[PDB]
RNA sequence: AUAGGAUAGCGCAUUCGGUCGAAUUCUUCUCUGCGGGAUUCCUUUGUAAUUGCACAAGGUGAAAUUUUGGGCAACAGCAGGUCUGUGAUGCUCCUCAAUGUUCUGGGCGACACGCGCACUACAAUGUCAGUGAGAACAAGAAAAACGAUCGAACCUACUUGAUCAAAAGAGUGGGGAAACCCCGGAAUCACAUAGACCCACUUGGGACCGAGGAUUGCAAUUAUUGGUCGCGCAACGAGGAAUGUCUCGUAGGCGCAGCUCAUCAAACUGUGCCGAUUACGUCCCU
């Protein structure tokens, strides 16, 4: 075995006692600002969804959340409602993803 | 901005690691042009074959033979 | 009364040099035969280390043992069947008598 | 890499010397002749011999070949 | 009475074997393991099995009932095995019950699109070797 | 849910002396209290009869009182014996379900009880070692 | 009765072409229904250039240990990406893909003895365009409310126009800028 | 157009329609009828110990019974062990590798008892669970309703 | 359809491995002991040839270059490992309070620490809760013992437990293994599931710890192993210098079996499933 030369038991003991914590953090990280997204609709936010969200060429739950500062869970819920009232039309659909667009005229 | 060149023949892998290929290209220009039917030797990065086209974007330099 | 003839051996050559003989002797006995079925060949696998001490590159030894099985079903009485089977087989081949109902 | 080793080349030179009249310019009919005029444990070597006997015959039609003696 | 017109073909993608029974019937009907074509999921694997029809045309499957039974393999290899058995079944039916000018035009159309529509893929899983975690990758080496 | 936010919505909800986030759904904000997990919080909402699709900030004062009763005494609301985290207390012998500061206080009692008898598990806890028969070599190391 | 295939039964391959004179022989516009084909495209050196370009896009999405081998999933991500591309550009998403590939990789690079500028072969221009676009979309969607098809569609649309908002175009500009300085 | 018969085709059976639509329409019919027996344990217990959470669907027992009935239709003579394989999953074991665990046969036993009470399942002669003639009629008739797009 | 798009059908309409129904016919799938088949075989106004040995592209083809993957593998050695495999062994050591051999208990696991190799992660190309379709290699029970030549050990299926959790516990039947398990319902995967979550150390991540209960064993304390509810405020948000393996059904991912095994796989040995990026080179580093 590579038994270190001139290494003491006191040298050993002082090595492990100083080996706790210290060296770490090999990544920069670059922290981000928190996203304050509302979990329920306000009166003015719900008014924007019924009026401003239509006549958008591309409509997506993640897009609407980025506009109205709301959660995607309720952003998707409002979009499903706007389809029930035929204000927007659904172009691509799956379990995980829905794409909507404005109606013609 | 870029001039298309057609690889006339491959002159062999150039340098160590063989990632660069020396090729002979013919400048693809209209008839009667100053660059028409003129030929230069160029270094190419990537897999290249005969009758392959490259956008040279500079046709004044000529690679040193190797 | 159907009699079942089961032949099994380690040797591929010997396992069917008795089925061919059993097939021939019964054809000389004019007894109707359901052809010899080649049952799937089962391989017994043992993989062990080559070394006796656990030193060096860990290399392994794959040992295989194949078993060949055949069955012949013939409509013949016990006495007639015993005539067909009453001959010298080779070493390492065992033939089993079975009556089906 | 598809070089005929000296075992294939020597045997295919022996076949041409002994059965030149029966041989031909095609692999498949020559391989049939190699099958019964040779004893070998391997079908692959008989296949490589038949390939080189045909190569010898195509060489013989153009001129004499060193290593082949036809009386 | 009318004589029965029937053929059988197989597809051999990986460990999946799909046997298609093509017979003359009143109405066209293709089912894979009893599931109709329109009910096969996902849509991407359904489009692959449907490629056994669209490359030649739906008119060549007019009065044919095809029952493909697929066993072995996985969901994707079963789809490629099933679509090959359907395509081979149409060629086999036209070979048996139609002239040679037909079924040679069909064969060219199938091969011009995908060779594996009619010819099985020879690729098979490569065995694992000792001292290796799979066919190729070796054990990790530490030099100190 | 396409329901407008009420004027009484609270971002922080007090329940059994702990702050509960009101933006979270009720079964997943009820697990912010000690002694209540995801499986227990769903059972509390069912016993309280409230909708699990609602946010926790919409819970009324009486609704919070109801769910606090079920958390405190779950067996009274027909929650089975095996669903609780103290089935037979080694000191009292009565089945209960600890919550909030009771989980921490009873855990300190457990360690202090083992330490006093000088059991092996108590000695490991006193030294700060692993107690479940684990190789402490090359482990921990903070 | 035979019909020309359309990708996901929606997008027609008729009229598909590359604006660049180069890469014409290295971008395949062969009609197909789905990106999923099981072919031995790696058997010959340049056989991958005959792979349909949407499938080469699908193969570029099967990266990292959690995306490795997921081709049906990548085909579904491309199904939604093309729909989002159509809404953004109002053109054929197949054409937008072809334009994004044609502009996504630098024409000149530097290598190596001293560093010098070298031309990039047409095969490597197509490979890098698919690689850099899928790489740029992957990192954009990593910790984001934006979905993967939405991040991928926004990347392909920007590269098709040549805008610097595309990861491939931004990477291409810096590679040629260095290559020009290494002449 | 979409619900119209293809041509020279009449009616529908099981495996002719979407499996999810049949199960969803069967579970709706089970709830509307109200005769099915629902155990009290389903309100607390998990569908299997492989799952780490209780089912999120309040009608999960109705869906499971509909799924079990379709499974018995496809594989007559199937027991609780066989249905456990169909409804199993891969369990998370923490920092240790994940393994496949079959579903608990208790809920499948309860589901088969509920369908037997409804007269849709008969304990098969010489082991297993089998559909009844009423159960086979119920499966195909409901499959026709889904194809017709009635959906209850 | 509670919003309901796209996707084959245009002489006899489909289903029904419990309808455990009969009869007839056959070998398309499956089983396999010997065979066949592929070799530079065929063609370039190709390279080379200035004889040749060959090579490169394409063709034929299931397969196109050691067909693919392994096994075997010379001669010279190493003071490499093993005297902990043997009733392989020379010399030497202990040899009746033994360095033999049994039995009891403990230890091999002990933790300021350093290193190799794995496992699980850091999440939305996701986590949960449902539903669908779906492999392959394999393993299964006992004596010159014990009971009346079989019968019990071994593996399972079905039912029950169940007039109410899991894990259990029981009863019946089958299997000496292509016969039962088994139509082998593996997990990646899929779902237009109109399902929940919505970017946060958070329903990510399960380390750590508490209480109940069951099973294996002669014995569970230093938790043997499952299952239930709690803890989760334990780090971890992609990893510095460095560094491993790999060319196509491959890497990576995903399970399954055998093996150790009374009980216990983060191991190895195989197995199949989903399945790519890149290169078709070079001698810059080793
Ligand atoms: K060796
Ligand atoms: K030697
Ligand atoms: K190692
Ligand atoms: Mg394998
Ligand atoms: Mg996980
Ligand atoms: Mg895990
Ligand atoms: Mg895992
Ligand atoms: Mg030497
Ligand atoms: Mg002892
Ligand atoms: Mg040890
Ligand atoms: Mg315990
Ligand atoms: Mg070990
Ligand atoms: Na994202
Ligand atoms: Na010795
Ligand atoms: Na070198």
């Amino acid at each position: 075995p590579p038994k270190a030369g001139q290494t003491k038991k006191a040298k050993m003991e002082a090595a492990n006692k100083g080996a706790k914590k210290t060296t770490k953090k090999w990544s920069k990280g670059q922290s981000r600002e928190a996203l304050q997204n509302a979990v329920m609709f306000d009166k003015e936010t719900y008014d924007k969804l019924r009026s401003e969200v239509p006549k958008y060429k591309l409509i997506t739950p993640s897009i609407i959340s980025d506009r109205l500062k709301i959660a995607v869970s309720i952003a998707a819920a409002g979009l499903k409602q706007l389809c029930r009232e035929k204000l927007i039309r659904l172009v691509s659909c799956s379990s995980k993803t829905r794409v909507y667009t404005r109606i013609v005229q | 901005q870029a001039q298309v060149g057609l690889i006339i023949k491959v002159l062999g892998r150039t340098g160590s690691r063989g990632n660069v290929t020396q090729v002979r290209v013919r400048l693809m220009a209209e008839a009667g042009s100053p660059d028409y039917n003129r030929t230069i030797v160029r270094n190419v990065k990537g897999p290249c074959k005969e009758n392959d086209m490259l956008s040279l974007m500079e046709t004044e330099r000529e690679a040193r033979r190797l | 009364q159907t009699v079942r003839l089961t032949i099994t051996s380690r040797n591929a050559k010997a396992v069917e040099s008795v089925t061919s003989q059993l097939l021939t002797r019964a054809r000389d006995e004019k007894v109707t035969i359901h052809g010899p079925v080649r049952l799937p060949t089962r391989t017994l696998k043992i993989t062990t280390r080559k070394t006796p001490c656990g030193n060096g590159t860990n290399t392994w030894d794959t040992f295989e043992l194949k078993i060949y099985k055949r069955i012949i079903d013939l409509h013949a009485p016990t006495e007639q069947v015993k005539k067909i089977t009453s001959f010298t087989m080779e070493s390492g081949v065992d033939v089993s008598i079975t009556i089906l109902d | 890499g598809k070089i005929r080793t000296k075992t294939v080349k020597r045997a295919s030179r022996q076949v041409v010397e002994k059965y030149y009249s029966k041989l031909n310019f095609d692999f498949y009919q020559n391989k049939r002749v190699i099958m019964d005029v040779t004893i070998a444990e391997s079908k692959k070597l008989k296949n490589k011999i038949a390939g080189y006997t045909t190569h010898i015959m195509k060489r013989l039609a153009r001129g004499p070949v060193r290593g082949i003696s036809l009386k | 009475s009318y004589a029965l017109k029937q053929v059988q073909t197989f597809g051999k993608k990986k460990t999946a074997i799909a046997v298609a029974t093509v017979t003359k019937a009143a109405q066209c009907n293709i089912k894979v393991n009893g599931v109709p074509l329109q009910q096969i999921l996902p849509d991407t694997l359904r489009a692959k099995i449907m490629e056994a029809i669209t490359v030649v045309g739906s008119k060549y499957y007019s009065r044919l009932r095809i029952d493909v039974a697929v066993h072995g393999g996985g969901q994707v290899s079963q789809a490629y095995a099933a679509r090959q058995a359907i395509a081979k079944g149409l060629i086999a039916f036209f070979q048996k019950y139609h002239n040679e000018v037909e079924k040679a035009a069909l064969k060219d159309k199938f091969l011009a699109y995908d060779k594996f529509l009619l010819i099985a893929d020879p690729r098979r899983c490569e065995p694992k070797k000792w001292g290796r975690h799979s066919a190729r990758t070796r054990f990790t080496k530490s030099y100190r | 849910s396409l329901t407008l936010i009420p004027d009484h919505f609270q971002h922080i909800v007090r329940l059994l002396n702990t702050n509960v986030e009101g933006k979270r759904k009720v079964p997943f904000a009820l697990r912010m209290v000690k002694g209540v997990g995801i499986r227990f919080a769903y059972l509390v909402c069912k016993k309280a009869g409230i909708d699990v699709e609602r946010r926790a900030g919409t819970l009324t004062a009486e609704e919070l009182e109801k769910i606090a009763e079920i958390i405190a005494d779950p067996a009274k609301f027909k929650i089975p014996d095996w669903f609780l985290n103290r089935q037979r207390d080694p000191k009292t012998g009565k089945t209960e379900h600890l919550s909030s500061s009771m989980v921490d206080t009873r855990l300190r009692d457990d360690l202090e009880r083992l330490k006093k008898m000088r059991a092996h598990r108590g000695v490991r806890h006193a030294y700060g070692l692993r107690v479940r028969g684990q190789h402490t070599c090359t482990s921990g190391r903070h | 009765s035979s019909k020309t295939p359309k990708l996901f039964n929606k997008w027609s391959f008729e009229g598909l072409e590359t604006s660049e004179l180069a890469l014409r022989d290295h971008i395949s516009t062969t009609a197909a229904y789905v990106p999923h084909t099981s072919g031995r495209w790696q058997k010959r050196r340049f056989y991958k250039a005959r792979m349909p370009i949407v499938e080469r896009l699908a193969n570029g999405l099967m990266f990292k240990g959690r995306g490795n081998g997921r081709k049906l999933q990548a085909a579904r991500l491309l199904k939604h990406t093309l729909e989002i591309i159509h809404l953004l550009t109002d053109e054929n998403p197949l054409q937008v893909v072809v334009d994004a590939v044609s502009k996504g990789a630098p024409r000149e690079d530097s290598t190596r003895v001293r560093r010098q500028a070298v031309d990039v072969s047409p095969m490597r221009r197509v490979n890098e365009a698919i690689y850099q676009m899928c790489k740029g979309a992957r990192e954009a969607a990593f910790r984001n409310l934006k979905s993967m098809p939405e991040c991928l569609a926004d990347e392909i649309v920007n590269a098709s126009k040549g805008s610097s908002n595309s990861y491939a175009i931004k990477k291409k500009d810096e590679v040629e800028r260095v290559a020009k300085a290494n002449r | 157009n979409k619900i119209h018969r293809i041509g020279k085709r009449k009616g529908a059976t099981l495996k002719d329609v979407s499996a999810w639509r049949w199960i969803k329409t069967a579970a709706r019919h089970f709830k509307q009828e109200g005769k099915i027996f629902v155990p009290n344990c389903t309100e607390i217990m998990k569908s299997s110990h492989g799952r780490e959470r209780a089912p999120q669907n309040p009608d999960w027992y109705y869906i499971r019974c509909a799924a079990v009935l379709r499974a018995i239709y496809l594989r007559p003579g199937v027991g609780y062990g066989g249905l456990s394989k169909r409804f199993g999953n891969k369990k998370n074991y923490g920092s240790r590798p994940e393994h496949t665990v079959t579903s608990s046969t208790g809920p499948l036993h309860w589901a088969c008892k509920s369908l037997t009470k409804l007269g849709l399942v008969e304990p098969g002669a010489q082991s297993g669970q089998r559909l009844t003639r009423k159960g086979h009629k119920f499966a195909d008739s409901l499959a026709f309703q889904v194809q017709i797009r009635k959906f209850g």
